[PDB]
RNA sequence: GUGAACAGCCUCUAGUUGAUAGAAUAAUGUAGAUAAGGGAAGUCGGCAAAAUAGAUCCGUAACUUCGGGAUAAGGAUUGGC
RNA sequence: UUCAAAUGAGAACUUUGAAGACUGAAGUGGGGAAAGGUUCCACGUCAACAGCAGUUGGACGUGGGUUAGUCGAUCCUAAGA
């Protein structure tokens, strides 16, 4: 029915090497997900906090890890960040922020 | 060099055609170096040969 | 330039212009006139089931009723709808006669368009009614 | 700007007959990622220090191979056919000197 | 044909074994007017016949 | 000596009447004589990304206006038979429309 | 996918990118086109081209072995929302 | 068809990458029958041949490779011999 679903999302990587803020990523997911083909419909249904290190989405309408990669990564090319940084599945509903390969200078 | 072997011994161990191999030009002695398709794996794995993706041939229109 | 334009609208392949088919709307007689026609070999039809708007001349009452009720017929009334385009509009574009095409607009807003538009309504019922 | 970003796209993207390479298989390089974090403006600190220390890290100590066979090579004649040690020479086993 | 008969088998194996250039060392031989291999077979050049 | 420059070459007037196969091969060899005669140099190598310029959109479909960033640099190998030659890069702009040839001061 | 369709056209998987090249753009050719007004006056001869063409609706003669002729002929329409 | 790099004395033609196209499932795809007979693959390699070229090759040199109670022949009979 409408059973709860708990998604995080862990932005621990970029936040610690200083390319990434928290709590713009949390806002703009709260200003960008659609619940019935439109924004700003989230009462009471989906609500998104942060602590700094994790983002969780609680949602009982209709939410999918699928859309929350495709809003993340939406979010990742706004800010440019598209090209060095991914989002990647740890366990079932666990997500995580990482880096591509990079090769050091020396 | 003459990578045209190592290029048919990718697409065979990957399973896709020869179209959808991908061969690093910055690594072509180590390339050149791989004779059988136990290298060649592991030049998968290690990404000196990657496999493409396909082209798209999108449906929304339709 | 084309050959479907060239062949198209050649100079030996034209057909009734506007302004020349809104005079023949315009008043009553005329309306008698192009209906009302002597059994002519020359003609289509023997000059019968002849659409004024269109300039056209169909071979059967049923051919007509079907011309009618299609979009090119409705196509050459909206055209038809519209200013006749006479040469003083164009002068008045270029700022030419002014008064002059001052003076035919408002003979057609207030003379020749309501009975203009009243004989098309009774020729579409006479249409309507006859076939 | 946005144009410009238009443009780079279009003259990147060439999607109609292949796909573009995925970012999870290509690796890059840290000059690179350093140039556009300092056009973004962020603070590169973080990213110097982990790139020293994989630097420092990756280590080459010269070993005894490279102290020995390093300059050299070959150390056995190379065949006038690319034969092994021990497959036959049709052509030249009955010939046992270079001269003849 | 790749299903061929034995006989054709063994007379194509013959063939093969026949293929080559001459020794080196028959050159070398004291009066030797043998030059080259004058009855080499290639097989896009003159064929077999059965 | 070395230097470095942005110019616009007009394709349009380059390739107006050329046979359609012919179209995108013609603008590299006309490129490539563009910059023979703006650096002196016979040696010219264009890069990929302005090949992909030239070719994006297919065999006949050439830009008319192309800006072109030219780097005349040495050529430091001690088998080359001419000591300078030319780079050229593509400078994909907002409009190639406009723009006029500057220097880029080389750091 | 379009479309009645294993048709033509475009694409995915897979496979090619082979066939001496470069530079110019005279005549004459080979292959392909357009053309004012006239409309077979051309020519042994309408040769060759052009015109027609899918689908829906109206309508369809002589003759006939009654089965056909027949898509006879002659007309009207077609998009998008 | 084009660009760069690599290889090489030498690169329009070899290799990899970067592009643009094409075959368009009645294929320029994947397998077979007849026929051919090692052309398959690797290493070496350019005198001759590949109507230009060549560092490439179905070329030249040296080798490797085809595993069956169940797939076939083998057994049966057909027209016939
Ligand atoms: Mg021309
Ligand atoms: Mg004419
Ligand atoms: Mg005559
Ligand atoms: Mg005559
Ligand atoms: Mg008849
Ligand atoms: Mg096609
Ligand atoms: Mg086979
Ligand atoms: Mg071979
Ligand atoms: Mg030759
Ligand atoms: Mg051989
Ligand atoms: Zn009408």
């Amino acid at each position: 029915q409408k059973i709860a679903k708990t998604f995080t999302v862990d932005v621990s990587s970029p936040t610690e090497n200083g390319v990434f803020d928290p709590a713009s990523y949390a806002k703009y997911l709260i200003d960008h997900i659609k619940v019935e083909g439109a924004v700003g419909n989230l009462g009471n249904a989906v609500t998104v906090t942060e602590d700094g290190t994790v983002v969780t989405v609680v949602s009982t309408a209709k939410f999918s890890g699928k859309y929350l990669k495709y809003l993340t990564k939406k979010y990742l090319k706004k800010n440019q960040l598209r090209d060095w940084i991914r989002f990647v599945s740890t366990k079932t509903n666990e997500y995580r922020l990482a880096f591509y390969q990079v090769t050091p200078e020396e | 060099a003459n990578l045209r072997t190592q290029k048919r011994l990718a697409a065979s161990v990957v399973g896709v055609g020869k179209r959808k191999v991908w061969l690093d030009p910055n690594e072509t002695s180590e390339i050149a170096q791989a004779n059988s398709r136990n290298a060649i794996r592991k030049l998968v794995k290690n990404g000196t040969i990657v496999k493409k993706a396909v082209t798209v041939h999108s449906k929304s229109r339709t | 330039m084309g050959r479907y334009s060239v062949k198209r609208y050649k100079t030996k392949r034209r057909t009734r212009d506007l302004d020349l088919i809104y005079n023949d709307l315009s008043t009553k007689e005329s309306v008698q006139k192009l209906l009302n026609q002597p059994l002519d070999e020359t003609k289509p039809g023997l000059g019968q089931h002849y659409c004024i708007h269109c300039a056209k001349y169909m071979e059967t009452a049923i051919a007509l009723k079907t011309h009618l009720k299609g979009k090119v017929h409705k196509r050459r009334v909206k055209e038809l709808r519209g200013v006749p385009y006479t040469q003083e509009v164009s002068d008045a574009a270029a700022g030419y006669n002014l008064n002059k095409f001052l003076n035919r607009v408002q003979e057609i807003t207030q003379s020749v368009g309501p009975e203009k538009e009243s004989n098309e309504a009774l020729l579409k019922e006479h249409l309507d009614s006859t076939l | 700007r946005q144009k410009t970003m238009i443009a780079e796209a279009r003259n990147r993207k060439s999607l109609k007959n292949k796909a573009i390479m995925p970012r999870s298989k290509l690796t890059k390089s840290f000059g690179k990622m350093e140039e556009h974090m300092s056009t973004l403006g962020h603070d590169m600190s973080a990213l110097q220090d982990k790139q020293n220390r994989a630097a420092r890290k990756n280590r080459y100590v010269e070993r005894g191979s490279d102290v020995v066979f390093g300059d050299q090579d070959a150390l056995t004649a190379s065949t006038e056919n690319g034969v092994k040690l021990r497959q036959t020479d049709r052509l030249l086993d009955g010939v046992a000197d270079g001269s003849m | 044909a790749a299903q061929k008969s034995f006989r054709i088998k063994q007379k194509m194996a013959k063939a093969k074994k026949q293929n080559r250039p001459l020794p080196q060392w028959i050159r070398l031989r004291t009066n030797n007017t043998i030059r080259y291999n004058a009855k080499r077979r290639n097989w896009r050049r003159t064929k077999m016949n059965i | 000596d070395v230097v470095t420059r942005e110019y616009t070459i007009n394709l349009h007037k380059r390739l107006h009447g050329v046979s359609f196969k012919k179209r995108a091969p013609r603008a590299v060899k006309e490129i490539k004589k563009f910059a023979k005669l703006h650096m002196g140099t016979d040696d010219v190598r264009l890069a990929p990304e302005l090949n992909q310029a030239i070719w994006k959109r297919g065999v006949k479909g050439v830009e008319y206006r192309l800006r072109l960033r030219i780097s005349r640099k040495r050529n430091e190998e001690e088998d080359a038979k001419n000591p300078l030659f030319s780079y050229v890069e593509p400078v994909l702009v907002a409009s190639a429309k406009g723009l006029q040839t500057v220097v880029v001061e080389e750091d």
